[PDB]
């Protein structure tokens, strides 16, 4: 019989890997703070990991990586992506970005202004974006073409935020001329496999994409809370403005005569990969006394030329509620049940390339 | 020449010390009987082995060194054992009955009664150096006497020698091999009182070595003859430049200055490799960048922590063995660009490194092989602060419900010392988390 | 990547390398603890020995 | 922490003291005439907590052996070992206390107690370092219950920085000798949780029930009892008497055992008990079926446990199934005291047993055993029934009331620590 205990209450997905446990009639619920457990189902912040893997003749495991946060948080994300040498201050798929520490507290303003100004002289489209990890929901945000009010705007604020250009060339579905993000579900074991929930789901505006006011952020922000709060459309096109990889493959391939896989998924894939392995010896469990595991999940946009950006990575996603019952069974399966054996076809994709130079 | 005097108290810190002891004299070629042929100067000196030992008219090499603990049986096992002829018996001090892992009957009700003989014989040694630089301690966290009674000692010490410096050699208490549920209680007790007469200390927890028997070593029930003979390595390691030609860490003020530029954040991690079973029959010996890249893997460190969650403020390299400062280089810089080794701001990223050209010396029939070269880190990283966190949840879950608080109350021990050392703890905690952990963004989960 | 103070002797030699540049109690009072202690434990002890005169 | 002083008092604590000396010497080597013809020495590393010894290499128990009246001491002298007792350490009585604690305590008792002193105070006077006392004796009859917790008030008295241990059987309606034995039991509880550090409590019935139920003794006699519950206290002072490093003296072990001073009442267990591997061991140890107090491990929680392990066997697989117990039944551990299971092994067996188990617990559960003589207690009280038997030795009703509701307390503290 194993054992686990469960510190974060108001966890959609874990309290269904609970019930999940407890089904198998082989896994027990200890009280939260009894310290003798197989499995810790942590708390979303300052989970005790210096408290893990101290106890004889348990082995122990817990569903956060240590040190995931730096791909997790708005600004650490931007600077790992600029400081570390295999993502790069030129890497390709993730938009231009800098981090805005408000003048009441390095920041980049400077670097920032100096880009901005470069492109105003240069006729180049230069509408940005400022955002936080604070930025509750639908909050915290402001897209604009003028340096000043982003600036005057992050000023206003108490914490780090990062301004980074905003993309003016979505690809829009059709009909309704709207714009979207995709959402991957990716987990990463206790051996640092990396694996790629086989769905995701498009996350919808249901209003026409305008570039001409970006002050009404309905048709811009494809946040569901936005969505399903301001849009008078919301639903009109797919329920709860979530659109699956059925339905998005085969709209590729009726109106672009292409394919999921071959248009974003290729890449999707890549940018997983190349940011998992990038922070690997960072946070890997490989050699010490408790193992992690971790869901993550990953937000791309997609442009006109169906090039892939990373917009940003979540360290605590929920999940769609149709795919809840197949990935959290997916998270016992290859997260748990892989270190602690209970007495197909995966639903997840391996994400492994090892090229030779 | 400027000489040390060890101190070793309660059963660990005695056990701990005669395997040092045994280990010190073969590497020195010091015989069981004190006698030292290689020593051309008879009866007197000032080398670096002067440090630890003095000198008879008839040439025996005495340990500079005093035994205590308040009971009598196991430091009557050095009285009869094979390094018996080494000591006198004004350097072996024994009670009657012990602190029954009590921190206040060892602090307060048998130490008011054994402290001043202690002192005496202490200054009997103090007077024989021309130039006493300080005291190595060595204790465990978890008995009566090594946490009770060395604190009331460093205390005393602190008194009658102000300007000399004091180190301790400590043992983390760990349920594998502990002999009492109030160890937490001890540990924090005698950590609080005595962090302001140490300069330096150095901790071993028992379940780090424990493990690193069973994993290295094949041994299935490591004991603490298993646990001490690789102490003493790590100890021999650490104090080697005190006892040897060389120009890093020649004296106990130069192990503050380089490993503790904060003084109550003053406990480096020691980490060792390479640790290589005798009984091995085939082994292939480890190179200078095999070894240096193992001082960063959690599995050989004294201590289970994870130093790429901290910051470093010191990193000192101690290699003993066929090794030469370009090897050292050239795996340093290997190792820069694949393990996260992060300094604090106002300090320099870099490594201090002492190189002995003499092998570690093992024991005949010990679990040790011989190995061409060997290396211990000496890092201060903020890492080791999970080690309080363990302790302070431990003791936090007994006190709360006041278990056995009772039995210290009994010795006289006021109940408000619990709480004032735990608080110490507290600000001992945040003082390390300060020093080592930058903020994260704040978020407005489930997202 | 710098190497200094390379000292070399018989027995062995020390260098530092660096990567980079940064950016009590008296023995009065200590007796009138332990003291102040064994007047608990003798008071302790008095009103248990008057618990079994009683 | 060296010597330790064993008194045995009255007809029970006698038969079972007896039992227990002839039991140890032969694992000490030791014959019936003191002398020793063993062939290891572990056996005599540590004798000298128990022996002292005398001139030809002769071994004595340090051992008191007091009676209100000559019957048991007399038949103990005539026993097997009988003889290896110090003639002037039998110390007796002809009136005898008729089940009845008054008489023990305040009027027989009262009578012979002084010259019991000297005999205590000689033995202590030889001990280099006393580490304590420990009784044998029941809590039923009139002699152990009346006059041991008198004793043992005394000896507080006298020795008021040493350990008192006791070994008190409790008793039960199914093996019983009189109806008074509630009220002889409360009275005495009440002194047990002032004046004792540790003490294990032995109920009848649960002696009984093994007998029967487990080894198949058909009519089990008192002799059947005795021969478990000498077992039980070999096995529980193996860590006192042999080379080790936990629970090695009285006060390490209270220090291990006692988180609050009132509860230190302990539940113990031997294994086997049959009509063997490490894992059979263990299981059987943490066996209610094993455990002799008659209270259910499952009806409360484990404030401490200590565990000792006799005979040539793999530590790695001790440890290991010791784990396994705490790891899968964490719920029957209170939490807020972590790491409360101590395990010691001894290389040396128990005669007849390759390997062996001992068990000590302090669980909230003994509160059963206490709650079942509080309604006996109160069956009679709420009468006055029998109560003529002490109010003619001078007692009064409302002693009674107050050894009722200290009683009552003892549980309630229990209780709380249950809901912990
Ligand atoms: N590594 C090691 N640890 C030891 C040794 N002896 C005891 N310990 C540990 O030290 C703690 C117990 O303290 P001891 O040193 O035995 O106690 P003491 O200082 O003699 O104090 P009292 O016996 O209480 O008077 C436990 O955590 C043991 O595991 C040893 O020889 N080596
Ligand atoms: N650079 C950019 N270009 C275009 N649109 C952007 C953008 N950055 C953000 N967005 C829009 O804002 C949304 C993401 O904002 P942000 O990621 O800060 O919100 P969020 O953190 O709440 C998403 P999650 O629920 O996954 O955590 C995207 O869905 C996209 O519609
Ligand atoms: N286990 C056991 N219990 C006994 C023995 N003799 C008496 N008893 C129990 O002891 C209690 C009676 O007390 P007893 O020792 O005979 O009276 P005393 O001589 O006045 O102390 C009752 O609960 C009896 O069941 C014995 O030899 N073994
Ligand atoms: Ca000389
Ligand atoms: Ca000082
Ligand atoms: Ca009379
Ligand atoms: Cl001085
Ligand atoms: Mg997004
Ligand atoms: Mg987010
Ligand atoms: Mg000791
Ligand atoms: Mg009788």
């Amino acid at each position: 019989m194993y054992t686990f205990v469960v510190r974060d209450e108001n966890s959609s997905v874990y309290a269904e890997v609970s019930r999940l446990l407890l089904a198998t009639g082989q896994w027990k619920r200890l009280r939260k703070d009894n310290p003798r457990f197989n499995l810790m189902l942590g708390e979303r912040n300052r989970l005790p990991f210096g408290r893990l893997g101290h106890e004889p003749g348990l082995v122990q495991l817990v569903n956060y990586y240590r040190g995931a946060d730096k791909l997790c948080r708005k600004a650490s994300l931007v600077k790992l992506i600029k400081t570390s040498p295999e993502l790069s201050e030129s890497c390709t798929w993730f938009p231009e970005s800098y981090v805005i520490y408000p003048t009441n507290l390095t920041d980049e303003r400077e670097v920032f202004l100096a880009a901005y100004n470069r492109r105003r002289e240069g006729r180049e489209g230069n509408v940005w974006i400022a955002k936080s990890s604070a930025g509750a929901k639908g909050e915290g945000i402001l897209i604009s073409s003028e340096a000043s009010e982003l600036l005057d705007f992050i000023d206003e604020q108490g914490q780090v935020h990062v301004i980074q250009k905003y993309l003016e060339k979505p690809l829009l579905l059709e009909p309704g001329h709207r714009k979207f993000d995709i959402r991957s579900w990716v987990l990463v074991d206790h051996l640092y496999n990396i694996y790629l929930y086989r769905e995701g789901v498009l996350r919808t505006s249901s209003e026409p994409y305008n570039s001409a006011n970006f002050q009404d952020k309905t048709c811009h922000l494809t946040n569901h809370c936005i969505q399903k709060e301001y849009s008078k459309n919301y639903g009109r096109y797919e329920e709860g403005n979530e659109m699956f990889f059925e339905e998005f493959n085969q709209y590729l391939m009726d109106a672009l005569n292409t394919t999921l896989e071959n248009s974003i998924l290729l890449q999707i894939k890549h940018i997983i990969r190349s940011c998992l392995m990038c922070i690997e010896p960072a946070i890997s469990t490989k050699h010490l006394h408790y193992q992690s595991f971790q869901l993550f999940g990953f937000d791309f946009m997609v442009d006109e030329e169906l090039k892939v950006w990373l917009i940003e990575v979540n360290g605590a996603p929920a999940c769609a509620q149709k795919l809840y019952a197949e990935l959290c069974q997916g998270i016992v399966d290859v997260a748990i049940s892989s270190v602690f054996p209970l007495a197909p076809t995966s639903i997840f994709i391996k994400l492994h390339h090892h090229h030779h130079h | 020449m400027r000489e040390c005097i060890s101190i070793h108290v309660g059963q660990a810190g005695v056990q701990i010390g005669n395997a040092c002891w045994e280990l010190y004299c073969l590497e020195h070629g010091i015989q069981p009987d004190g006698q030292m042929p290689s020593d051309k100067t008879i009866g007197g000196g000032d080398d670096s082995f002067n440090t630890f030992f003095s000198e008879t008219g008839a040439g025996k090499h005495v340990p500079r060194a005093v035994f205590v603990d308040l009971e009598p049986t196991v430091i009557d096992e050095v009285r009869t054992g094979t390094y018996r002829q080494l000591f006198h018996p004004e350097q072996l001090i024994t009670g009657k009955e012990d602190a029954a892992n009590n921190y206040a009957r060892g602090h307060y009700t048998i130490g008011k009664e054994i402290i001043d003989l202690v002192l005496d014989r202490i200054r009997k040694l103090a007077d024989q150096c021309t130039g006493l630089q300080g005291f190595l301690v060595f204790h465990s966290f978890g008995g009566g006497t090594g946490s009770g009674f060395t604190s009331l000692l460093m205390e005393r010490l602190s008194v009658d020698y102000g300007k000399k410096s004091k180190l301790e050699f400590s043992i983390y208490p760990a349920p594998q091999v502990s002999t009492a549920v109030v160890e937490p209680y001890n540990s924090i007790l005698t950590t609080h009182t005595t962090l302001e007469h140490s300069d330096c200390a150095f901790m071993v927890d028992n379940e780090a070595i424990y493990d690193i028997c069973r994993r290295n070593l094949d041994i299935e029930r490591p004991t603490y003859t298993n646990l001490n003979r690789l102490i003493s390595q790590i100890v021999s390691s650490i104090t080697a430049s005190l006892r040897f030609d060389g120009a890093l860490n020649v004296d106990l003020t130069e192990f503050q200055t380089n490993l503790v530029p904060y003084p109550r954040i003053h406990f480096p991690l020691a980490t060792y490799a390479p640790v290589i079973s005798a009984e091995k029959a085939y082994h292939e010996q480890l190179s200078v960048a095999e070894i240096t890249n193992a001082c960063f893997e959690p599995a050989n460190q004294m201590v289970k922590c994870d130093p790429r969650h901290g910051k470093y403020m010191a990193c000192c390299l101690l290699y003993r063995g066929d090794v030469v400062p370009k090897d050292v280089n050239a795996a340093i810089a290997t190792i820069k660009t694949k393990r996260s080794i992060q300094f604090v701001d106002w300090c320099p990223t870099g490594f201090k490194v002492g190189i002995n050209y003499q092998p570690p010396t093992v024991v005949p029939g010990g679990d040790l092989a011989k190995v061409q070269r060997a290396v211990c880190m000496l890092s201060n990283t903020t890492a080791i602060a999970e080690a309080w966190a363990r302790l302070d949840h431990k003791f936090d879950l007994m006190y709360a419900k006041r278990a056995f608080v009772h039995w210290y109350v009994g010795e006289g021990m006021e109940e408000g010392e619990f709480s004032e050392a735990r608080e110490d703890m507290a600000a001992l905690e945040k003082d390390y988390e300060e020093v080592g952990v930058d903020s994260v963004e704040g978020e407005g989960g489930e997202e | 990547m710098e190497v200094i103070e390379l000292n070399k002797c018989t027995s062995g030699q020390s260098f530092e390398v660096i990567l980079k540049p940064p950016s009590d109690p008296s023995l009065e009072e200590i007796q009138k603890k332990l003291e102040a202690a064994e007047e608990r434990r003798k008071y302790q002890e008095a009103e248990l020995l008057k618990h079994l005169a009683e | 922490m060296r010597e330790i002083v064993h008194i045995q008092a009255g007809q029970c604590g006698n038969q079972i003291g007896a039992k227990f000396w002839e039991v140890i010497s032969d694992e000490h080597g030791i014959d019936p005439t003191g002398s020793y013809h063993g062939d290891s020495d572990l056996q005599l590393e540590r004798i000298n907590v128990y022996y002292n010894e005398a001139t030809g290499n002769k071994y004595v128990p340090r051992a008191i052996l007091v009676d209100l009246e000559p019957g048991t001491m007399d038949s103990v002298r005539s026993g097997p070992f009988g003889q290896i007792f110090r003639p002037d350490n039998f110390v007796f009585g002809q009136s005898g206390a008729g089940n009845n604690w008054a008489k023990g305590h305040y009027t027989e008792g009262a009578e012979l107690v002084d010259s019991v002193l000297d005999v205590v105070r000689k033995e202590s006077e030889s001990c280099d370092c006393l580490q304590g006392f420990q009784l044998t004796h029941s809590l039923g009859g009139g002699t152990g219950s009346g006059m041991g917790t008198l004793l043992i008030s005394k000896i507080r008295e006298e020795y008021p920085d040493r350990i008192m241990n006791t070994f008190s059987v409790m008793p039960s309606p199914k093996v019983s000798d009189t109806v008074v034995e509630p009220y002889n039991a409360t009275l005495s509880v009440h002194q047990l949780v002032e004046n004792t550090d540790e003490t294990y409590c032995i109920d009848n019935e649960a002696l009984y029930d093994i007998c029967f139920r487990t080894l198949k003794l058909t009519t089990p006699t008192y002799g059947d009892l005795n021969h478990l519950v000498s077992a039980t206290m070999s096995g529980v002072t193996t860590c006192l008497r042999f080379p080790g490093q936990l629970n090695a003296d009285l006060r390490k072990l209270a220090v291990n055992m006692v988180p609050f001073p009132r509860l230190h009442f302990f539940m113990p267990g031997f294994a086997p008990l049959t009509s063997l591997t490490v894992p059979e061991l263990t299981q059987q140890m943490f066996d209610s079926k094993n455990m002799m107090a008659a209270c259910d491990p499952r009806h409360g929680r484990y404030l401490t446990v200590a565990a000792i392990f006799r005979g040539r066997m793999s530590m790695k697989e001790v440890d290991e199934q010791m784990l396994n117990v705490q790891n899968k039944n964490s719920s029957y551990f209170v939490e807020w005291i972590p790491n409360n299971v101590k395990t010691a092994v001894c290389d040396i067996p128990p005669r007849g047993l390759k390997m062996s188990a001992t068990f000590i617990g302090n669980s909230t559960a003994i509160q059963e055993l206490f709650k079942r003589i509080s309604e006996q207690f109160t069956a009679m009280f709420r009468r006055k029934a029998f109560l003529h038997w002490y109010t003619g030795e001078g007692m009064d009703e409302m002693e009674f009331t107050e050894a009722e509701s200290n009683m009552n307390d003892l549980v309630s503290e229990y209780q709380q620590y249950q809901d912990a």
